[PDB]
């Protein structure tokens, strides 16, 4: 589970 | 004589020369982005030092000892409870050792006149700025040095006002352990002040009050529009 | 929470 991924996922816009 | 523990506790920290370049030269790739139009304030300024020097206590705190041990939730939560905090002390310490009265030695690694910044600011912050200043004297009266300014750092961290932690007995132990360091390397380097450790301590309850003011400051400059986009710094702010 | 700083925690460096 790459940490980028599930930022980009889970951030605000 | 220094105790095991704060041996372990002195390999974690970061690289102050490379830190400081890290985020100077940060400072100045954000001038060649901005455009010749959009301009930056002092207070502008010093928001983005917070927030670069955010990242660079994150870093240090995600590779040190104990703290890798706890799960991301728990360290989210320690973090969270301590950002001000840590930016305090390590603002203080870097007066105490790098720094003289009369002038405010940066995170960027230069000094200037205390007069130079304070004269840009408004009363709020003169006055938070006059209580760091008094912080910073009573420790260098202290002759606050590097291995009590670790533990002070891991005691502000392993905080044991955080609730909801899964581990919050590593927590603990980390608290306990740390300060029986800190009490033996005081006893044992600085035996003729033996109130050496208490003032130590007793700096906690001021640092985290300030931290608390200057997080209430911000929010207000926050939401009056003056803060730059910051994203770590409002992050934490928010929290 | 913040998604930032559990990036900043998990990124594999
Ligand atoms: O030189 C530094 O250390 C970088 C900039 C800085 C200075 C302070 C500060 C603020 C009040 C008293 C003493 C030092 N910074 C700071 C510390 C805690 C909280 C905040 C906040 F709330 F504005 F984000 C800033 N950041």
């Amino acid at each position: 589970e790459n940490a980028l991924l599930r930022y980009l996922l889970d951030k605000d816009d | 004589s220094i105790p095991h523990l704060i041996l372990e506790l002195l390999k974690c920290e970061p690289d102050e020369p490379q830190v400081q370049a890290k985020i100077m030269a940060y400072l100045q790739q954000e001038q060649a982005n901005r455009s010749k139009h959009e301009k930056l304030s002092t207070f502008g300024l010093m928001c983005k030092m917070a927030d670069q020097t955010l990242f660079s206590i994150v870093e240090w705190a995600r590779s040190s000892i104990f703290f890798r041990e706890l799960k991301v939730d728990d360290q989210m939560k320690l973090l969270q409870n301590c950002w001000s905090e840590l930016l305090i002390l390590d603002h203080i310490y870097r007066q105490v050792v790098h720094g003289k009265e009369g002038s405010i030695f940066l995170v960027t690694g230069q000094q200037v006149d205390y007069s130079i910044i304070a004269s840009q600011a408004g009363a709020t912050l003169n006055n938070l700025m006059s209580h760091a200043q008094e912080l910073v004297a009573k420790l260098r009266s202290l002759q606050f040095d590097q291995r009590e300014f670790v533990c002070l750092k891991f005691l502000v961290l392993f905080s044991l006002d955080v609730k909801n932690l899964e581990n919050f007995q590593l927590v603990e132990g980390v608290q306990e352990q740390v300060n029986a360091a800190l009490l033996d390397y005081t006893m044992c380097n600085y035996p003729q002040q033996t109130e050496k450790f208490g003032q130590l301590l007793l700096r906690l309850p001021e640092i985290r009050a300030i931290s608390m003011q200057a997080e209430e400051y911000l929010y207000y400059k926050h939401l009056n529009g003056d803060v730059p986009y910051n994203n770590l710094l409002i992050e934490m702010l928010h929290a």
